[PDB]
């Protein structure tokens, strides 16, 4: 019938839009994990540096 | 065939769109907030 056409113009948009917004809610969240990981990768190198420098200084000093 | 078929069907097609737009924004919303709170845990942890 004619009401069955109407349910199909909607039922198409409301999956196109909600599939799109579940891949932005994916995407932001993927970059959020890859940032936190990298802000701790730079933190890891820094600490190392400070320890290699530190020990050399105490060897020289002594 | 009455006009009531398409009339009272149209005013449901509009509700189906509205929930679509809602729960699109209310989903991305969650992710943006969750991205902030995650990177706070990454600062809180990192300085300590």
């Amino acid at each position: 019938k004619l009401e069955a056409i109407l349910s199909q113009e909607v039922e198409a948009e409301i999956q196109a839009l909600l599939q799109e917004a579940e891949a932005k809610a994916e995407a932001v969240k993927r970059e959020a994990e890859e940032k936190a990981k990298a802000l701790l990768q730079a933190r890891e190198r820094a600490l190392e540096a400070q320890y290699r420098a530190a020990l050399r200084r105490a060897e020289s000093a002594g | 065939g009455l006009i009531k078929s398409l009339a009272e069907k149209e005013k449901q097609l509009l509700e189906r769109l509205e929930a679509a737009k809602k729960e699109a924004e209310e989903r991305v919303k969650r992710a943006e907030a969750e991205a902030k709170a995650l990177l706070e845990e990454a600062e809180a942890k990192a300085k300590a």
